[PDB]
């Protein structure tokens, strides 16, 4: 999906 | 104190946006449950009504509903939002745009993306060498998780330092060690031994004839 923090 | 941030977009002046990793997951959670809403009260059905400054959902180019703010109504084919979250900005017709329900607002979950500018360096004014380092940046950490210290607030963004997650590499100080920015100088004095290595990188970026500093100083 779309780029984005990964906790 | 450095803390783990996801740097999502860097901006034509060299600013850039973030997301804190620490709330990464909330923000998933919620966007999840938010989704989950959005198939049940599908916004064909439902008549928002979108206004500047209202909160609204839009549907991004993956397909998918993100939070976000509505900036300028041109018509009703183009209706400029800026995605919260992210820290991205598109032109969207009426189609992709739905009410922000009160469950999914920024007081259950604050605005996840910050904008930021680098401490202790100088935008380049001229557009082939501002493109250069803005270009460098992008390459480098945009869609990437960095380090973040806020070193100085200002008149427009806080500016900060960012460092690479493996070689811990400060970002800022390697644009000018390439010769792609020119150091800031200030006052403050617990900033003096970084803004002594900076111009020290600088000197050595004009000695090597790096970039700005190709055909001499």
């Amino acid at each position: 999906g779309r780029a984005r923090a990964r906790a | 104190s450095y803390k783990p941030v996801f740097v999502t977009e860097i901006t034509d002046d060299l600013h850039f946006y973030v997301q804190d990793v620490e709330t990464g997951t909330q923000l998933e959670k919620l966007m999840e449950n938010m989704r989950n809403d959005i198939a049940s009260h599908p916004p064909v059905e439902g008549s928002y009504a979108p206004r500047r400054g209202e909160f609204c959902i839009a549907k991004f180019v993956d397909g998918e509903w993100y939070r976000a703010r509505v900036e300028k109504v041109e018509s009703p084919a183009k209706i400029h939002v800026f995605y919260i979250d992210y820290g991205n900005r598109e032109v969207l017709p009426s189609t992709r745009l739905g009410t922000l329900s009160p469950a999914f607002s920024t007081r259950v979950l604050p605005a996840q993306a910050t904008e930021y500018a680098f401490a202790f360096i100088q935008v380049p004014q001229d557009d082939d060498a501002r493109t250069d380092a803005v270009d460098s940046v992008v390459r480098d950490i945009q869609n990437t998780q960095c380090l973040l210290n806020v070193e100085h607030l200002s008149a427009g963004c806080p500016h900060v330092t960012l460092q690479f997650a493996d070689s811990k590499g400060d970002v800022g100080l390697g644009l000018v060690k390439e010769g792609l920015v020119m150091v800031e100088v200030r006052k403050e004095k617990q900033f003096q031994k970084v803004i002594t290595e900076y111009l020290n990188a600088q000197e050595s970026a004009k000695s090597a004839r790096l970039n700005l500093w190709r055909y001499g100083d």
